[PDB]
């Protein structure tokens, strides 16, 4: 049954991506949970560009979730729904999960006698709200921000990863309202208190950085830019193409010289149609700086 | 056993859930822990039990010395699974819980189920066991985690510690297939072990 | 036949776990008792 | 848990007894003292009645090695609320002379029992300090 | 009978019923405790 679902997984996949297959089969039967999670693991860390995940996580999922960490279940959800492009299917396997961890605690909190699982049901909610903002139903997205913020403080201490997935997605409802200054403010929460998870890669570093820099430009009282360098965003990547031009803004305002300010302005206005119709803000910015 | 004190050191690292004993592993060990205290108690009543853990980064006391089965299982009903193992810490905070005592006449032992690796340097605990022995503290080792997953490394560790001593150590090797948990242990020397005593 | 037998030493094991349960929660009245 | 904590009022008669336990261990020269601190909480001024010595081991060859004899504090606790209930545990005093990373261990031990954030009363039982001996 | 599954299934008859108890048990065990709250 299972081993008819592992054996089509392994023939689309790559001979470099056959051992993490082979590992699942045999770990599972073997009883050994820690490795059963730590193979799981490496696997969607990466091969979540590939659709590999859709076959493998929503059958694992769905059927030996028990066993494992449920924490390390909603982040494979996680990874499977990132590089999902539909939304009826996003919103789906949510619910469904919702349920099982409910049942799952009724077992669980004995056996073990200890054993969160309010861990689960935040990061669900978390996704929930996220997935009616891109479906731009911003208002009910709105309301269970609210409801995680009042149930978050009740709460002494909670895991760098439950956070950090709250502040995402509110800072991804402040650039969609282009609340410029509430964007960058919750996106500096975001880098210090950062998931040790390594979905972050250098590619998402940029896609971050643009908006970062964006929002602080067309600022007046932005003046975060200290702490921005010495965050990871900046700190491991200036070398690319985007932080060629955008990073000499950045120099170019904290030396205070407009000579250099005003060169490198005009030819950034054509190529971006933010900078080509926010022109007022960038010369006030560097007036008030100096 | 007669005049002996024993802490439990139980160790609910990650790798206690592992199924490999039904139902789990960490359901296994509880079964384990009631058989040793009971066994203990009905052949010398002078022989205590306490209940320290391996796990976090700090071990915590859940209980003292007791010849009540009771106090055990209410500290054990609720305990964490997401802890981990930290050999080196353990070994010397296990000889000061063993300072207080019923009374002293009772030896200083320490049986300790390790359900994963050493999570330390090896040649640390080489030094560590030295220090335990002049005091006489000889440890047991039921062992099946190390095995799982890594060589044995246990071996050097237990001929270090054997030295006259008021019990000896041991090294008891339980196989991490299906067989269950208390099952082996009975099987196992566990009040047929002895001493140089 | 045969699965009623293999069935018998799952049901075995959960004797053991029900009873030790039922000691803890009988251990917890006694104490609550003497407060009182 | 609780953050209500904006002030910190201290009996002089805790500070004697700070003193007081340090000596009957026969702790000192760098030798620890943990004991509880009872009082009233969940309140602005945080009120420290009284302090008790505590069963405790210092190892100085590792300094994230200590003893602390869990059971017994829950057990003081009892008879102490039988004598005044308004008395709760509220944190745990330590001797200095300094603070410590491994007293952060320790508050998460003392976190546990409390029902409001575990003050630590820096209670310098030396007293080299010019003013205040006692930090909050 | 000499057939030994014969005799087999008036253990696992035993085993069956008893389990039914633990439960009956267990579950008036919890509600004592609480009673005893109400009065504490």
């Amino acid at each position: 049954e299972i081993d008819t679902i592992l054996s089509t997984l392994r023939m689309e996949a790559d001979p470099s991506l056959h051992p993490l297959f082979e590992q699942f089969e045999k770990f599972y039967e073997e009883k050994l949970w820690f490795q059963l999670s730590e193979s799981l693991t490496k696997f969607f860390d990466d091969a979540k560009s590939t659709p590999l995940r859709l076959r493998l996580y929503d059958n694992f999922v769905s059927k030996f979730y028990d066993k494992i960490n449920q924490l390390s279940v909603v982040k494979y959800l996680l990874a499977s729904l990132k590089d999902s492009k539909d939304f009826d299917e996003s919103l789906k396997y949510l619910d469904d999960l919702k349920a099982q961890f409910q049942e799952l605690d009724s077992k669980k909190q004995r056996n073990n006698g200890s054993k969160d699982h309010g861990d689960g049901i935040l990061l669900i909610d978390s996704e929930i709200a996220r997935t009616y903002l891109l479906k731009n139903d911003l208002v009910k997205a709105r309301d269970l921000l609210d409801d995680l913020e009042k149930t978050l403080d009740k709460k002494d201490s909670i895991p760098l990863r439950i956070t950090n997935s709250f502040y995402s997605t509110n800072s991804q409802y402040f650039k969609f309202k282009n609340d410029f200054n509430s964007f960058y403010y919750t996106s500096l929460l975001y880098l210090s208190t950062l998931e040790p998870s390594t979905s972050i890669t250098l590619a998402e570093r940029q896609q971050l950085a643009y908006d970062l820099s964006i929002s602080a430009l067309l600022g007046d009282k932005i003046y975060n830019f200290g702490e921005l360098l010495h965050h990871p965003i900046m700190e491991t990547i200036v070398n690319d193409s985007n932080y060629d031009w955008l990073f000499q803004l950045l120099n170019a305002l904290t030396v205070g010289d407009f000579d250099k300010f005003d060169s490198l302005i005009k030819v950034q206005i054509s190529k971006i149609p933010i900078l080509a119709q926010h022109e007022s803000f960038l010369r006030q910015k560097i007036c008030l700086m100096t | 056993m007669v005049l002996e004190a024993t802490v439990l050191v139980i160790d609910n690292s990650e790798y206690s859930r592992n199924g490999d004993f039904p139902r789990t592993r960490f359901e296994a060990q509880i079964d384990s822990v009631e058989f040793i205290f009971q066994a203990k108690r009905n052949s010398n009543p002078e022989n205590t039990v306490g209940l320290i853990s391996g796990a976090g980064a700090n071990p915590r006391v859940l209980s003292t010395f007791t010849a009540e089965f009771g106090k055990i299982l209410a500290g054990l009903h609720d305990t964490q699974i997401e802890g981990k193992l930290h050999m080196a810490t353990a070994l010397q905070i296990a000889q000061l819980t063993l300072k207080h005592r019923q009374n002293k006449v009772q030896h200083q032992r320490i049986v300790a189920f390790v359900c994963s690796p050493i999570s330390d340097s090896r040649d640390e605990l080489i030094r560590l066991a030295k220090t335990l022995k002049k005091n006489n503290v000889a440890v047991d080792i039921i062992n099946f985690g190390e095995i799982e997953q890594n060589t044995e490394l246990l071996d050097e560790f237990i001929a270090a510690v054997n030295n006259p001593q008021e019990e000896t150590s041991h090294l008891l090797t339980v196989t991490p297939g299906p067989r269950l948990l208390y099952e082996n242990i009975a099987s196992s020397p566990i009040i047929l072990e002895e001493g140089s005593s | 036949t045969q699965e009623l037998q293999t069935r018998a030493k799952l049901l075995d094991n959960e004797i053991r776990i029900f009873r030790s349960e039922l000691q803890r929660l009988s251990h917890e009245n006694n104490v609550m008792l003497e407060k009182i | 848990m609780s953050l209500q904590h904006e002030k910190v009022t201290i009996a002089p008669l805790v500070l004697l007894s700070a003193l007081d336990h340090y000596e009957r261990t026969q702790t000192k020269e760098n030798k620890r003292c943990v004991g509880v601190i009872l009082g009233d909480a969940n309140s602005s001024t945080i009120r420290v009645t009284n302090s008790f010595a505590l069963p405790f081991e210092e190892d100085e060859k590792n300094s994230d090695v200590w003893f602390l004899d869990h059971n017994y504090i829950e057990n003081m606790n009892e008879m102490c609320k039988k004598i005044n209930a308004k008395e709760k545990l509220i944190g745990w005093y330590h001797s200095g002379p300094k603070l410590r990373a491994s007293d952060l261990k320790i508050n998460e031990l003392f976190k546990k029992y409390t029902q409001n954030n575990p003050l630590l009363l820096i209670v310098d039982v030396k007293q080299q300090g010019v003013g205040l001996p006692t930090d909050a | 009978e000499q057939e030994a599954h014969n005799k087999a299934l008036n253990q696992f008859k035993r085993k069956l019923l008893e389990h039914r108890r633990y439960d009956d048990q267990l579950k008036q065990r919890r509600q004592n405790i609480r009673d005893l709250e109400k009065l504490y």
